[PDB]
């Protein structure tokens, strides 16, 4: 927690760039979860679904 | 016994010195990497940064190489 | 280089430390004891300073009134005071009236009437020293910023004690304290100045060797304090000077890091616009505070106790307008101990105190002070080669360490006294505790 | 208490308008920051007005500009009005910046007043520009062509940000919508940087052309320069009421009268005459990026001036040596703009290179040179 | 630029036999052409005073230069708004010129670069 | 009600492990997820905003 705290705390430069570099994984990571999401909630129904009959 | 005291002026520009410029240096880089990793991520989504930038990263790399099917492309 | 302290013991345990001076011709003798406030509960705080009052009241041999003649025939004076964690009775006397003087001291401690009729007369007295302390600033803000730090706990306690103690303080309960803290192996028996040492311990073998030792006998100088950050406003728009206090958890006496808590804070300094060479000081705070005039004066501290301590500044000011400016440039230049000192501000700091440990030490009081307040702390008197050394292992690396682990981002008491509608709310001030540019 | 000076509001405008203390020396060419309101408010009145008229898809631009020439009533004064206007804007705009360096208006204090006058100078190009493409005519559409074509030079990414900027793969109908709406939007983004740079001023007040302080000898601004403003605003009514009424199109290219064609390419592509300067020193180095540094360097080095003027002594009008130079300077721009439009052939082509160095020399050579030299001519001649 | 700096440039080239013999002649030519004379100005009248330096320098004026400025700035005023120049005894006489404000303003600044290097001191 | 050394009450409020890191680091992992959120949300919102201005669908066509 203090070895925590110093490397990516403490430095606000450490601390923004730790926000900066979780907000470039967060997105990339959201995106792929809610893409699988939201294609189980909607299956048999989409085009995807359906375009290998055609 | 001392009859002067001993010192000298170090070289010095607009108040700022090589010893106090020198604590600084590491910060610099901390903040250069926060805007180098904050400027690619606002450009993520152009595609030439993830054709010759992101693609190219190994393991991760993979997740922009995506191709739309010839079938379900209009252009 | 000063004359060597010399130390003995007695079988009680009591110790006897002296440095003679063959220049002078008074001489300091007393004892430091090794409790104080700090030593009281709720119930019977403010018991420590009631018998500090009683103790010149008259013992079972010589009345008030013989007391107050034999010092007058003496020539020299007695003086006392308590503290929270250290309580100290010397006299100042001639070279050859040491053995009164001891004898005198031995008296008040071991032999004092508290008689019920004294006690009922002081509780007055002491009724009306909580009405007038309110005069002194100073010690108004100290006080405050000690109840705040160390809320609840008994560190945080005033030394006088509440009015309601005051009035229910017994002969018995001032007994009980004295029996149970002012046992032999936390005293010290003190000469400075025209004493030999081979003298003194034969009069303490004398005078204080039927004085109880304590059933557990600790080393000297030995004790958990939990911080609080908070703010007291004590706003009074009436005085034209503000006065502000502002500290963080510092360090013990025996800390690792005791030194580097002294260079940290002569870095910052002090500064006084009444004196003719405050404006030229090397101090970048200094520069700044009275350049724009934004203060009458400030003084750093680092205060220490036995397990924690208040390392900080007092702000004085009428600039009323400004008092954000001098808060906020005092607390950017702390956050520098953190992120910009380098060995120039080290070693012009190091160069300052080297001197200034030596030059405290002025004249008998002074030295006997020294010898006592060592003794009673640390367990021994620190050679002036050991601190030159000590000093000497600071470096910049030490010292950005510390103030990262010690003020940055940390939680700060805060008091203020006076027209502080200017001193903005806690927050604003706690942010002031880090850069975001770093 | 005067309500004018109690009251929060009007006591804002009584700062800046009324009671505002002025030097009581102020010459005619303090007169331009008031002609420059002007025209910054008939541009706004013009601006709107051809809006109600205008139509920015690119299958009826041109024909909308022909609809107010033709058609709407005294759709040709505001058409004309607007089209000189924006000229007049620049002729103040360079004697306002002329006057700026002439006495000395850029040192301390007044550092940012003058920091965001750069900016303002940009933001009336940018403005200018896309005003200028909404026409449709040819020189609009060449003019877009070329100049948005210099974005291409930033390297990597160059060509995605300029048909980022089209909307499409040449300038058409995306570009022209986009530069009708941003054109609405510059003049208030450059009537907001108008005003923070009289706000900075107003910590300093205006210099004078004696280049000391003032404070010994204040005038209020009412009634003294407004009534010495209206001078220069009839001055500048005739001016207008010249070009307006008798030769509407004395400043413009015909080549604007033909509508916009991709195929045909018009002989010769120039801006407008007031950004011809930086086109010459563009045109003088080979590189393309090298070209585009040039230019763009050529107007934030202005920025500089406080640096790289050593004088102990504001503004020029004590120093001979520093007004031949000037005298210089100035000249050179003239020649430089001449160059813009000029065909690339010899020998205009040296001759470009070389007003383009000594334009560059001015900052960073000479002037730094001669404020030197006249420091100590001052202190050596006066002992 | 410091008035430190053109003082000590100054002084070297006055200095040089060579380099007065060449210099001064051309400064006084400078100095004649630059006119400020002719609206009764001192040549120090003429320097830029918006600076903590200037402000603290003018500050230390004995009263009786501090209120002869005032004038010949106010004078100096009038002139420039009527667009004409002092006569007779309006003009500043060459021997009239004498710089009055360049030991205040060397002794701020003395003391301004001290402290700058003093802020940069090494113990050794 | 009359002393001002006798602090009121905040023991409701106190926390006993107030001056550890791990008390600093939870406050700032919650203001550090707030800022990584907004510039996630910041991100994604400037990029499909400006989109707008990228050739659409009929002049890809
Ligand atoms: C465009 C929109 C229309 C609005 C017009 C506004 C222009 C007005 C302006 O700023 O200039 C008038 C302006 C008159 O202004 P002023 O306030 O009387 O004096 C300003 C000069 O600083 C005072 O300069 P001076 O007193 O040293 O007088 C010099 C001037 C004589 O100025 C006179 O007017 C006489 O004569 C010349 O410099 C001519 C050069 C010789 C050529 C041969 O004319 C000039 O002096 C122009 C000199 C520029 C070269
Ligand atoms: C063409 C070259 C012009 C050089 C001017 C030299 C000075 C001169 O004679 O001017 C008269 C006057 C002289 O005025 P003055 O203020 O120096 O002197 C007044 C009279 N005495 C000395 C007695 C106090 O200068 C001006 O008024 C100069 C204003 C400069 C405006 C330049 C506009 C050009 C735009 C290009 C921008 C990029
Ligand atoms: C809208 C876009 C939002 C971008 C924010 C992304 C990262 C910035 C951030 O979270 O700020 C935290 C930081 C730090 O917050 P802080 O001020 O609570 O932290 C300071 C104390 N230390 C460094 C010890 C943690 O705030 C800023 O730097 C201000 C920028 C915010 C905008
Ligand atoms: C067409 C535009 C010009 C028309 C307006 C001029 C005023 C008409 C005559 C009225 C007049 O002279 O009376 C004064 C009104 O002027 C005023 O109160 C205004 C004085 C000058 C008018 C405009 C000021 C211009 C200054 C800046 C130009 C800005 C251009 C940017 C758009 C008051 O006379 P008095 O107030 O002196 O006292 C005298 C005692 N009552
Ligand atoms: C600083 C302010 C302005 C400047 C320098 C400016 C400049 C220009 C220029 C140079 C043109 C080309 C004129 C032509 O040759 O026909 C133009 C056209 C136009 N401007 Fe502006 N303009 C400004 C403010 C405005 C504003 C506020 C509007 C509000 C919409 C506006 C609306 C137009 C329109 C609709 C056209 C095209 C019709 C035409 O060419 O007349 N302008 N502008
Ligand atoms: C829309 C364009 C502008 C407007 C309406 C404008 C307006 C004004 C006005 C009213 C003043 C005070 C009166 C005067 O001295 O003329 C002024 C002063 C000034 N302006 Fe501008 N200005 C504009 C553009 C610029 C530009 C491009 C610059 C610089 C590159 C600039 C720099 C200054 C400076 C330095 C002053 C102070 C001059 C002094 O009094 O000594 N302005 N401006
Ligand atoms: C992405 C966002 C970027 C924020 C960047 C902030 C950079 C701040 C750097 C900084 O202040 O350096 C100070 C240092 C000199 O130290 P000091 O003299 O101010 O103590 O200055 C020098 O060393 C020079
Ligand atoms: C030129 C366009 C006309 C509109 C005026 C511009 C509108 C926006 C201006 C407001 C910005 C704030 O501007 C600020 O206002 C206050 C009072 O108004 C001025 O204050 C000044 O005047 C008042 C009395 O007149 C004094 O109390 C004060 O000591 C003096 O400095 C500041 O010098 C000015 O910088
Ligand atoms: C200072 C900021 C820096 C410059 C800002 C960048 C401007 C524009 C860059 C990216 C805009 C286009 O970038 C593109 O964005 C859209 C989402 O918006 C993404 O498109 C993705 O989501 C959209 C809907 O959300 C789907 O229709 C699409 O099938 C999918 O691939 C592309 O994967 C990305 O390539």
């Amino acid at each position: 927690a203090t070895t925590f705290y110093n490397v990516f705390v403490k430095r606000n430069s450490a601390f923004v760039a730790t926000i900066l570099a979780s907000a470039f994984v967060f997105d990339m990571t959201f995106e792929t979860a809610i893409d699988n999401f939201w294609d189980r909630i909607n299956a048999g129904k989409q085009w995807k679904d359906i375009r290998h009959k055609y | 016994y001392v009859k002067k005291p001993s010192y000298k002026i170090v070289p010095h520009f607009l108040g700022f010195n090589i010893p106090t410029v020198s604590k600084w240096i590491p910060i610099f880089g901390i903040w250069g990497a926060a805007a180098g990793i904050g400027a690619l991520f606002l450009i993520e989504g152009v595609p030439r940064t993830r054709q010759d930038i992101l693609s190219k990263i190994p393991i991760i790399g993979e997740h922009w190489i995506r191709e739309i099917p010839a079938s379900d492309n209009p252009f | 280089v000063s004359p060597k302290t010399r130390t003995s013991n007695l079988k009680n345990g009591l110790t006897i430390a002296s440095e003679s001076n063959p220049l002078v011709q008074t001489a300091t003798v007393g004892v430091w004891i090794d409790a104080g406030s700090r030593n009281e509960n709720a119930y019977n705080n403010g018991t420590a300073h009631f018998f500090e009052h009683l103790a010149f009241k008259g013992t079972d041999k010589r009345s008030q009134h013989q007391l107050e003649l034999d010092i007058e025939n003496m020539g020299g004076h007695l003086n006392a005071y308590t503290s929270r964690e250290s309580t100290v009775y010397y006299a100042k006397s001639f070279k050859d009236d040491v053995p009164k003087s001891v004898e005198i001291l031995a008296d008040i401690l071991q032999h004092s009437k508290l008689a019920e009729s004294a006690i009922d007369r002081e509780r007055e007295v002491i009724t009306r020293e909580l009405e007038e302390v309110n005069k002194q600033y100073e010690e108004v803000v100290f006080d405050h910023l000690h109840a705040t730090a160390f809320m609840n706990q008994p560190l945080g306690r005033t030394i006088l004690g509440p009015r309601e103690n005051i009035q229910t303080i017994t002969n018995t309960e001032l007994r009980k304290f004295i029996t149970e803290n002012y046992t032999a192996d936390r005293m010290v028996l003190v000469g400075a100045g025209a004493v030999d040492h081979d003298a003194l311990v034969e009069l303490a073998e004398k005078y204080f060797s039927h004085l109880p030792s304590s059933q557990s006998p600790v080393p000297l100088g030995t004790p958990i304090p939990n911080f609080v950050g908070s703010e007291v406003r004590l706003r009074d728009d009436t005085m034209p000077v503000a006065h502000i206090a502002i500290a963080v958890e510092g360090v013990s006496w025996t800390s690792e890091d005791y030194y580097t808590a002294l260079v940290a804070q002569a870095i910052i300094g002090n500064y006084d616009r009444a004196v003719g060479t405050s404006r030229h000081q090397g101090s970048r705070l200094s520069n700044i505070v009275s350049e724009n005039n934004l203060a009458n004066s400030f003084q750093s501290f680092s205060t220490s106790y036995s397990d924690t301590g208040l390392w900080g500044i007092y702000l004085t000011s009428e600039n009323t307008t400004q008092i954000d400016d001098l808060v906020h440039f005092t607390l950017k230049e702390w956050n520098r101990l953190s992120t910009s000192v380098s060995n120039l501000q080290v070693e012009r700091a190091k160069s300052q105190l080297k001197a200034g440990l030596l030059l405290s030490l002025d004249g008998t009081t002074y030295v006997a002070e020294d010898i006592g307040r060592q003794l009673t702390t640390l367990g021994r008197r620190v050679t002036p080669a050991e601190v030159e050394a000590k000093l000497e292992a600071v470096t910049e690396h030490d010292v950005r360490a510390w103030a990262q682990k010690t003020l940055y981002d940390k939680d700060i008491a805060l008091v203020g006294l006076g027209p502080i509608e200017g001193l903005y709310d806690y927050n604003r001030i706690r942010n002031d505790m880090s850069m975001m540019r770093w | 208490m005067a309500l004018r000076k109690k009251n929060s509001l009007l006591n804002m405008a009584n700062s800046y308008v009324l009671d505002s203390p002025q030097p009581s020396n102020l010459n005619y060419f303090w007169n331009f920051g008031s002609l420059l309101a002007l025209c910054l408010v008939i541009q706004l009145a013009t601006g709107i007005t051809l809006a109600m008229h205008y139509t920015s898809h690119a299958s009826l631009a041109f024909d909308s500009v022909e609809h107010i020439m033709r058609d709407v009533n005294f759709g040709w004064f505001i058409r004309y009005a607007h089209a000189n206007t924006a000229s007049f804007f620049f002729i103040c705009i360079y004697a306002h910046m002329g006057r700026n360096i002439y006495y000395g208006s850029y040192k301390t204090p007044r550092v940012l007043p003058w920091s965001i006058g750069v900016i303002i100078f940009l933001l009336l190009i940018i403005t200018a520009f896309m005003g200028y493409v909404l026409v449709f005519g040819q020189m609009s559409l060449w003019g877009a062509t070329v100049i948005c074509n210099l974005v291409s030079a930033i390297p990597w990414l160059g060509e995605d940000i300029v048909h980022f900027l089209w909307g499409g793969f040449s300038v058409g109908n995306p570009t022209l919508q986009r530069f009708f709406a941003l054109h609405y939007l510059m003049p208030f983004v450059l009537a907001v940087f108008a005003l923070l740079h009289l706000i900075a001023l107003h910590t300093a007040g205006s210099s004078n052309p004696l280049g000391i302080t003032s404070n010994v000898d204040k005038l209020s601004m009412h009634p003294y320069y407004s009534f010495k403003d209206l001078i220069t605003v009839f001055a500048f009514l005739l001016m207008f009421t010249l070009f307006v009424f008798f030769s509407p199109d004395k400043l413009g290219h015909p080549d604007n009268y033909i509508p916009a064609n991709p195929m045909v390419t018009p002989a010769s592509i120039v801006p407008e005459w007031y950004l011809l300067p930086f086109y010459a020193i563009l045109r003088a180095i080979p590189d393309k990026l090298g070209g585009v540094i040039a230019m763009v360097a050529a107007i934030l080095i202005l920025l500089i001036l406080p640096i790289v003027d050593r004088s102990i002594i504001r503004g020029n009008a004590f120093k001979p040596i520093s007004k031949l130079l000037f005298g210089f300077f100035i000249c050179n721009f003239l020649l430089l703009g001449v160059l813009g439009q000029v065909h690339i052939e010899p020998p205009f082509i040296v001759l470009g290179q070389i007003c383009t160095i000594f334009y560059f020399s001015y900052f960073l050579i000479l002037l730094p040179m001669v404020s030197t030299i006249e420091n100590i001519f001052f202190y050596i001649g006066s002992l | 630029a410091s008035i430190t700096s053109v003082v000590k440039t100054s002084e070297l080239i006055l200095k040089s036999p060579l380099l007065s013999k060449i210099v001064v002649p051309l400064a006084k030519t400078y100095v004649k052409f630059s006119g400020y004379r002719q609206l009764g100005f001192k040549m120090n009248d003429l320097i830029i005073e918006e600076t903590p330096n200037m402000q603290l320098a003018l500050r230390r004026l004995p009263p009786t230069e501090s209120y002869d400025r005032v004038y010949r700035l106010i004078r100096a005023t009038q002139f420039s708004l009527s667009h004409k120049l002092a006569t007779g005894n309006d003009i500043t006489k060459p021997e009239e010129d004498d710089h009055y404000l360049i030991p205040y303003i060397l002794d701020v600044e003395a003391e301004a670069f001290e402290k700058d290097a003093l802020d940069n001191l090494e113990v050794v | 009600g009359k002393s001002t050394y006798k602090i009121p009450d905040f023991t409701p409020y106190l926390k006993k492990d107030r001056n550890t890191d791990a008390n600093r680091l939870f406050s700032y992992f919650m203001i550090g997820s707030f800022g990584m959120l907004s510039a996630a949300g910041a991100k994604a919102t400037v990029q499909d905003f400006l989109s707008n201005m990228s050739a659409s669908a009929d002049v890809l066509a």
